[PDB]
RNA sequence: GCCCGGAUAGCUCAGUCGGUAGAGCAGCGUGUCCUUGGUUCGAUUCCGAGUCCGGGCACCA
């Protein structure tokens, strides 16, 4: 818009996940204000994160919010995700832009169903690192309860291939730190240090062909249509031609400006949360789940063989088997598509807790490749987690 | 192919659709009998058309609703399975779990319903388990998921006490009427007081003991005892009997009228005996009074419970308040009931306390959620509460939605409970009317009056204000009973003064009606100052002005009307105070979750709380293996215990069984059965334990399948134990183990659960299996249908009831089943069809001739059909390669039963031991009760073989005894028994002496020089060892499987097998028969595999013959080498090739079997030498 | 992105106490009621998700 976004520090994409009402938005506000006290910062408030009228009315986060803050060594784009089970899809989209996740677990509650669900979904959408912030430690004076919560969270993290015994856990209080209690702002500073150290600087593919999964579409008045998201690979520059691939027929356009947190950029690099302005496309012709690609570099597909683990009842999955013709929703990076399932020869039903090799045919072509992890959701619950073994058509 | 196998398995092996239809028909015919159940219950199950489902209303009783749901589930499952047969996995799964949902309904279903339903639904439990197991292999394979026993032959094991107990007891007491009356009482007490399993009357032992004691015995004490029996004991027994029949729903007097007649006869004879030694009518006045008082108390209980509306109103208020929250207010509360205001929580708790049991019965988990959300303090954190994972899953849900989703079910349950109470009240009314009718009929159909009746006493109430609920409830029920008494008195007044007006608009003729009418309101007329009128009327009506007693009709009517009004007002006051006391006691008690406690009692919770697994494990580890170590010979004990004193628990689930001796294999199978029983019981108890206070238990249909699977395993294992218990040396410990599992036969959802073999040509069996896969018979079926329609269309003067139509339909079905597997000879079909046509013509002309000619013609038809079917069955037996006289007898029996039914509905060594006991007991009685001693001896010595020579010895010794009618005969009998017991011991691995000493002790106890008997036994042992050393079973089986050319054939065949995997290559294949000619079935099978051209039928038949030769040995290697399922899968030539490969791959296991036979001989010689050493030691020590 | 409402024969539609879908027209209906699951003895019917369509809100790199 006005500034130019001088590039000084390495950029990391982090975000808050966890069960509903456990303190993710308060943690984001506290982090930003404490870092603005200690360093430059911007000091965003709670109301500026949850600003939609529906969010204020219901008192919950509904859509993911984006903030930025700078430690001395890093620049962080932070995604605040909803915790309510009804809006898990939105959280998934946020979790698709995360190089790291802060798992907010309330000490007064401990791990909850959405804690496990968010861990699993972030694992499926590519979150490689999790830091636990034990929130609401100003309401739990007991230490045995804190140790029990810590061990439960570590076991839950280890259940999904995260290094539970190595994941840092911060016993803090987002509300007290936001209020101004210095003893509790030290915990936010420790969490920022853990963000700096525990999460390594990601290796970005700035040489591969450009690719950007679309997370949100805006209609900027007087400018046009902007697609926001994290550049998976490559570099997008102003004036370059791009293709919109995915749900509908692939379209062609040109990039007429790249921004990043309302600051002009000459080129958008891999791993950066950027907004790209496209020439001559209406807001209704693009949607979340489509992909911006270099022309002639991505072919959408509908059919693929995959190895899928079906969650058990105790993990929040199905409690009954499903048969051929099951039509659940498949969640790739920012895409959710209805698909039909074909079971392997000799198998007619799949029980909860099973590992199967099935062929999925989606109702719309989407951009995907071998080794791309995905989630399966149906009836408002996660029912499976698989990886694309190979692409058929 | 797999789906076709599943479909054929469902249609022909399980026959699930037919089983469901039969169970539904039997249940519906039993619950609409009208001779066992009252018409009140039967009217609920009347349908305009049989194709419509039963409609479950909120206004029908609870048990009627359960029965309707079960019948609908059975019909739906039958429909789904029949649709499957007409063509699949999803449909079968849905039908199976609908049956399981019905079973879960039965699990929570009020043991009266359980005993009504169990005998019928027990017929498909193994079928459901097998269907679920078959469905399980369409899913991905899960190793160690079940880890249970292999269900080898379960498909072949697929399978009035209450009304007769009391009459039998009172008949026995009738039979009990110096020392003669001193042991009969003991015998009767032992016979009757030991009986149980039907004591739903929760006092039975007290009545039996008190009645026996009183029947064992100035006249004042005897009269007091008689009145105690007549007024306290027998009325209580009758009232409990009526309670049982009312809870069941049976017709009035079904099991109370025969019992009542029996006790009436017993009491009359006892009173006659007492009078002869020195009143007795059993229905004088006060037996009737007490019976009617109890009946009215129960009726008022039911009516009060039915007219209660506080629970339903409280549930409605609770659900309205919970549903009054919109989306905004739910969001403000964070969709949790714990976040609402304290006053709202108090109101919700007040509402919920009144209907918590109904909510918790259906939703044990939502009940806990509601209790924790409403009663916990908000200050306490969730972490300290230590909630479980699934409890936290339920806790995170929208609480308002979860509670609101229970509204329809909870309201339906409450209204159905009210309907159940009203239906029980109607049943009690019918019972009261029938009891009055029987009381009238039993004496003379006449009534007797008395002027010494205590007048009416209208009770008044001076009641406290701070007393518990029962205090006011008792007074309410007393007032209601008095209201009923006054009501019947006023009805009697109306009848009396209507009959008087209608018979004469005191020296009359039909004084019985006036007597019975005045007996109802005599106390009320005596309450007013009318004693003179009462004493002037009783005598006048028992021995002989009617114009003056009609004057005081309005007065007595007004008295009754005002007394009823006062009682009603007092009842309203008492009800108000009782409701206030109920509110106070609800406020005092804190709210506590009830779901787990209710789940602990369903049917499987009761079985789980028995801890049968612990007792089974204790017997297995302490009583079973100790007996095994003590009794088994060391050689046999070595194979079971490598530690010398404990079973090899590292390898308890043995799986080979073909490298062991028959006795060792039997012991290993017994150990496997005990282990599987223990594991299944432990798993069942773990799944049905609800002792975690921090966990929720969701009620669902998808657990019953697991339960059923476990039950199946246990029963399967238990079956083998019984099979292992049919051995002389293993009866005791096996019987003890089964006594431990006794509390399993009796639970409705398990029961017996199981059953508790031809040899035909291999080609014939394969063709039969192929025919049953691909599914004259049509002609005979059409003829039977024509016969059935001719019988149905019979509209002549000889009316045929619909029951007879159903009976002839059942007979025609049985006949069709019997003849469906019958092959007819040339011209036999014509003869049988002509005979059946003549039979159907006769049936169509039943009314056209006299009954004598009809019966003669049908007898001739029966004889002709029986002869023709005998001949056809013999032809089929010859052509199927079976044994003569087996199938023909069954066919003739089917024909005879069919014809007898049609004419009716249209208007052993055990014997040797019994003979031995009879002769030995008649020897002293003829040279100086018996049946009981003989039966006890035979039962205690059941299981002896007696061989073919000892039979002649027994006959000769019995002849000698008969000729002579001293100890020589008894010695011969004893040594015959000892030889049989030695055979039994040697067949098992028992140590020498034990069972033989046991049987000898039993024989000598029943009875009330030794060196010769010991020498005879020693000679028997030496000859047995000599015979064993001559055994050549191993070499014979080796020769039979692969003769003395196997090594050379294998060596010259391996290159050919390699060549199997160009133009001149076939030359060696053609010329192999001049250098590698097979001589044994295994080598012939290898050559056939070399041929590989299984398309032709010649080599298919050759493979069938080779498999027929090899099957008796392969069946020990694996149970799947049977003659039914193995032949069923041989459809395509590729299947034949696969079977040939599978049989070829088992040469190593066949060699292992031969080595195991050699080891069996090696062990048998050691057992024989140990027995001989023991016997020579005993002989040398005895001198 | 968040709500709301619809989808039943070739066309127009009734079916609501949850008990096998029927009226007109068109030329006597395997239309299990858009699809997928769940609850239920039983689902067009109740609950959820999804695919289209319609119109109300939100937002603005
Ligand atoms: N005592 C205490 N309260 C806290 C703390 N952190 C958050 N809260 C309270 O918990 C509530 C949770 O609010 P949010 O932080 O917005 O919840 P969320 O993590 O965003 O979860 P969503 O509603 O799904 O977005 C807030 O109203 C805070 O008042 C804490 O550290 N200590
Ligand atoms: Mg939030």
């Amino acid at each position: 818009s006005k500034e130019k976004f001088e590039r000084t520090k390495p950029h990391v994409n982090v975000g808050t996940i966890g069960h509903v009402d456990h303190g993710k938005t308060t943690l984001t506000a506290a982090i930003t204000t404490v870092l603005a006290k200690t360093y430059g910062g911007a000091a965003r408030a709670f109301d500026q994160i949850d600003n939609a009228p529906e969010e204020k009315a219901r008192g919950i986060t509904i859509n993911t919010s984006h903030v930025e803050y700078d430690t001395p060594t890093r620049h962080y784009a932070h995604v605040d995700c909803p915790g309510h089970a009804d809006y898990v899809k939105n959280m998934i989209t946020g979790a698709a832009q995360m190089d790291g996740a802060i798992l907010v677990v309330a000490a007064t509650d401990g791990p909850m169903p959405q804690t496990r669900e968010h861990i699993l979904l972030g694992r499926q959408v590519g979150v490689p690192y999790i830091i636990v912030f034990l929130n609401k430690c100003d309401m739990v004076d007991d230490e045995e309860l804190l140790e029990l919560v810590e061990m439960e969270v570590r076991e839950l993290l280890s259940q999904y291939d995260f290094p539970g015994d190595d994941t840092p856990i911060v016993r803090g209080s987002a509300l007290k730190a936001l209020e101004g209690d210095a003893e509790w702002e030290a915990k936010i500073l420790e969490l920022a240090g853990f963000l700096d150290s525990y999460i390594p600087e990601p290796e970005r593919a700035i040489d591969k062909p450009f690719l950007l999964p679309i997370e949100d579409v805006f209609s900027i008045s007087g400018r046009g249509t902007v697609v926001t998201g994290r550049v998976e690979r490559g570099i997008i520059k102003v004036g370059e031609e791009v293709e919109i691939v995915g749900i509908k027929e692939t379209q062609k356009s040109t990039c007429t400006g790249v921004e990043m947190f309302r600051k002009l950029l000459d080129e958008g690099r891999a791993g950066e949360n950027v907004g790209v302005l496209l020439r001559g496309i209406k807001r209704e012709e693009i949607e979340r789940g489509q992909v911006l690609a270099k022309p002639g570099t991505i072919k959408p597909h509908t059919k693929f063989e995959s190895e899928v683990y079906i969650l058990s009842k105790d993990e929040g999955g199905r409690h009954t088997p499903f048969f051929k013709g099951y039509r659940p929703q498949f969640y790739f990076r920012t895409t959710d598509v209805t698909g039909t399932i074909e079971l392997p020869e000799g198998v007619e039903m799949v029980m909860p807790g099973d590992n199967i090799k099935m062929v999925v045919t989606l109702i719309h072509p989407i951009a995907m490749d071998d080794g791309l992890r995905f989630a399966i959701r149906e009836g408002g619950r996660t029912v499976g987690a698989g990886v694309v073994a190979k692409v058929l058509s | 192919r797999t789906i076709e196998t599943y479909i054929i398995y469902l249609k022909e092996d399980l026959k699930i659709a037919d089983t469901c239809k039969t169970i539904k028909d039997g249940l519906l015919k039993s619950i609409t009998d009208k001779t066992h159940f009252s018409e009140e219950l039967a009217t609920y199950f009347e349908r305009d058309n049989p194709n419509a489902p039963f409609k479950v209303n909120t206004t029908d009783p609870t048990q009627v609703a359960v029965l309707k749901k079960l019948l609908n589930a059975l019909e739906n499952a039958e429909k789904s399975f029949r649709a499957i047969e007409n063509i699949a996995v999803m449909v079968s799964y849905k039908a199976v779990h609908e049956i399981y949902a019905a079973l879960q309904l039965i699990n929570h279903s009020n043991s009266d319903i359980q005993d009504i339903v169990g005998p019928h639904i027990q017929k498909l439990l193994p079928q459901m388990a097998l269907a679920s197991k078959a469905l399980g292999n369409f899913a991905p394979e899960h190793p160690e998921e079940s880890a249970g026993a292999v269900l080898a032959g379960v498909v072949n094991m697929l399978p009035s006490n209450l009304i007769f107990e009391l009459p039998h007891y009172f008949e026995e007491l009738q039979k009990l009427i110096m020392i003669k009356k001193a042991n009969e009482t003991k015998y009767y007490f032992e016979q009757l007081s030991s009986k149980s399993g039907l004591l739903a009357i929760p006092s039975y032992l007290s009545i039996v003991k008190r009645l026996i004691a009183h029947s064992t015995d100035a006249y004042l004490d005897a009269v007091a005892k008689l009145e105690d029996i007549k007024h306290n004991i027998l009325p209580q027994l009758i009232s409990e009997l009526e309670m049982v029949e009312e809870s069941m729903g049976l017709k009035p007097g079904l099991l109370t009228d025969p019992a009542l007649e029996q006790m009436n006869k017993y009491y009359t004879q006892l009173a006659e005996q007492v009078d002869n030694i020195a009143l007795g009518v059993l229905m004088d006045d006060v037996f009737i009074q007490k019976r009617r008082s109890n009946q009215e108390s129960r009726l008022n209980e039911a009516r009060l419970s039915s007219e209660d509306k506080s629970v339903l109103a409280a549930a409605n208020r609770f659900f309205d308040k919970i549903g009054s929250y919109n989306s905004i207010h739910k969001a403000w509360s964070k969709w949790s009931l714990a976040n609402i205001s304290q006053s709202e929580k108090d109101a919700l708790i007040k509402e919920y306390k009144q209907f918590q049991p109904h909510f918790a019965a259906l939703y044990p988990d939502i009940d806990k959620l509601v209790v924790d959300a409403l009663t916990q303090p908000t200050g306490s954190n969730i972490v300290s509460r230590l909630y479980s994972s699934d409890y936290k899953q339920l806790w995170s849900s929208d609480h308002f939605k979860q509670v609101l989703s229970c509204k329809d079910s909870v309201l339906s349950s409450i209204q159905q409970s009210l309907a159940q109470s009203e239906f029980k009240a109607k049943l009690i009314e019918k019972t009261m009317s029938h009891s009055e009718e029987t009381a009238y009929s039993m004496n003379n159909k006449t009534t007797n009056l008395t002027t010494r009746v205590q007048p009416f006493e209208p009770l008044k109430f001076t009641l406290e204000d701070d007393k518990p609920v029962e205090y006011y409830h008792k007074r309410v029920i007393a007032a209601s009973n008095q209201i009923l008494e006054l009501e019947r008195a006023q009805k009697g007044v109306a009848e009396f003064f209507n009959y008087i007006q209608k018979k004469y608009p005191l020296d009359e003729s039909d004084k019985e009606f006036l007597r019975k009418a005045y007996k109802t309101f005599q106390p009320q007329l005596l309450a007013l100052k009318h004693d003179d009128i009462n004493t002037r009327l009783v005598s006048s009506l028992t021995s002989s002005r009617l114009t003056d007693l009609v004057s005081l009709k309005s007065g007595i009517n007004d008295y009754l009307n005002e007394k009823i009004s006062d009682l009603n007002q007092d009842k309203t006051t008492l009800l108000d105070k009782e409701e206030e006391a109920r509110e106070e006691q609800y406020a005092k008690n804190p709210l506590v979750a009830k779901g787990a406690e209710l789940e602990k009692q369903t049917l499987f919770g009761q079985m789980s709380k028995l801890k049968l697994s612990k007792s089974v494990d204790d017997f297995f580890n302490k009583k079973f293996q100790t007996y095994l170590k003590d009794n088994l010979s060391p050689e046999v004990w070595k194979q079971l215990s490598s530690n010398g004193e404990t079973l090899d628990f590292d390898k308890i689930p043995y799986l080979e069984f073909h490298k062991d001796s028959p006795e060792v294999a039997m012991y290993k199978q017994l150990i496997n059965s005990m282990h599987y029983m223990k594991n299944g019981l432990e798993k069942l108890e773990s799944l049905n334990d609800y002792g975690d206070p921090n966990n929720i238990y969701h009620r669902t249909r998808f657990v019953m399948t697991t339960f059923n699977a476990l039950v199946m395993n246990i029963c399967f294992s238990k079956y083998y134990v019984m099979e292992a218990g049919n051995n002389p040396g293993l009866k005791a410990i096996v019987q003890e183990g089964l006594d431990l599992l006794k509390p399993l036969e009796g639970m409705p959802l398990i029961g017996d659960y199981l059953k508790t073999p031809p040899k035909q040509n291999i080609i014939t069996a394969w063709k039969k299996q192929q025919a049953v896969v691909e599914s004259d018979q049509q002609l005979i079926s059409e003829q039977l249908g024509k016969i059935q329609e001719a019988i149905d269309n019979f509209d002549g003067d000889l009316e045929v009831s619909d029951s007879a139509r159903e009976k002839i339909k059942t007979q025609i079905g049985e006949f069709a089943k019997g003849i469906s597997g019958l092959s007819f000879g040339p011209g036999s079909v014509k003869k049988i069809l002509a005979a059946l046509t003549k039979l159907e013509t006769q049936l169509s002309n039943l009314d056209k001739e006299s009954p004598e000619v009809t019966l003669g013609k049908l007898k001739d038809i029966h004889s002709e059909l029986n002869a023709q079917f005998r001949a056809a069955a013999e032809y089929t037996e010859y052509h199927s390669g079976q044994k003569f006289g087996s199938y023909s007898n069954n066919i003739s029996t089917i024909v005879s039963n069919f014809c007898n039914g049609l004419v009716s509905n249209l208007p052993k060594d055990t014997s040797y031991l019994q003979l031995i006991a009879e002769s030995l007991y008649q020897i002293p009685v003829k040279l100086n009760e018996i049946d009981a001693n003989v039966k006890a001896f035979v039962e205690g010595l059941n299981g002896l073989s007696f061989g073919p020579g000892s039979v002649k010895k027994i006959l000769s010794t019995a002849a000698k005894l008969q000729m002579q009618l001293l100890k020589e005969i008894q010695a011969e009998f004893g040594t015959i028994l000892m030889a049989a017991a030695d055979n039994a011991e040697f067949h098992l691995g028992l140590k020498p002496g034990t069972y033989s000493r046991t049987v000898s002790e039993r024989f000598e106890k029943f009875y009330s020089i030794d060196t010769t008997s010991t020498q005879k036994r020693l000679a028997r042992e030496m000859e047995r060892l000599e015979s064993v050393k001559e055994d050549t079973s191993a070499i014979d089986t080796k020769k039979s499987i692969f003769g003395t050319e196997h090594e050379q054939f294998s060596t010259l065949y391996q290159p050919y097998a390699s060549l199997r995997h160009l133009h001149a290559i076939d030359r060696v294949f053609e010329e192999r028969h001049k250098i590698n000619k097979p001589s044994s079935p295994f080598d012939k099978l290898r050559d056939l595999y070399l041929d590989g051209d299984f398309e032709k039928e010649e080599n298919k038949e050759q493979f069938l013959q080779l498999y027929a030769e090899l099957q008796p040995h392969l069946i020990k290697i694996n149970y799947q080498y049977d003659l039914a399922y193995f032949l069923r899968e041989l459809q395509t030539p590729e299947d034949f090739k696969a079977a040939t490969e599978r049989i070829i791959n088992d040469e190593s296991k066949l060699q292992e079997l031969i080595t195991g036979l050699d080891d069996t001989k090696r062990l048998k010689v050691k057992l024989c030498e140990e027995r001989i050493g023991y016997f020579i030691d005993l002989l040398k020590k005895q001198e």
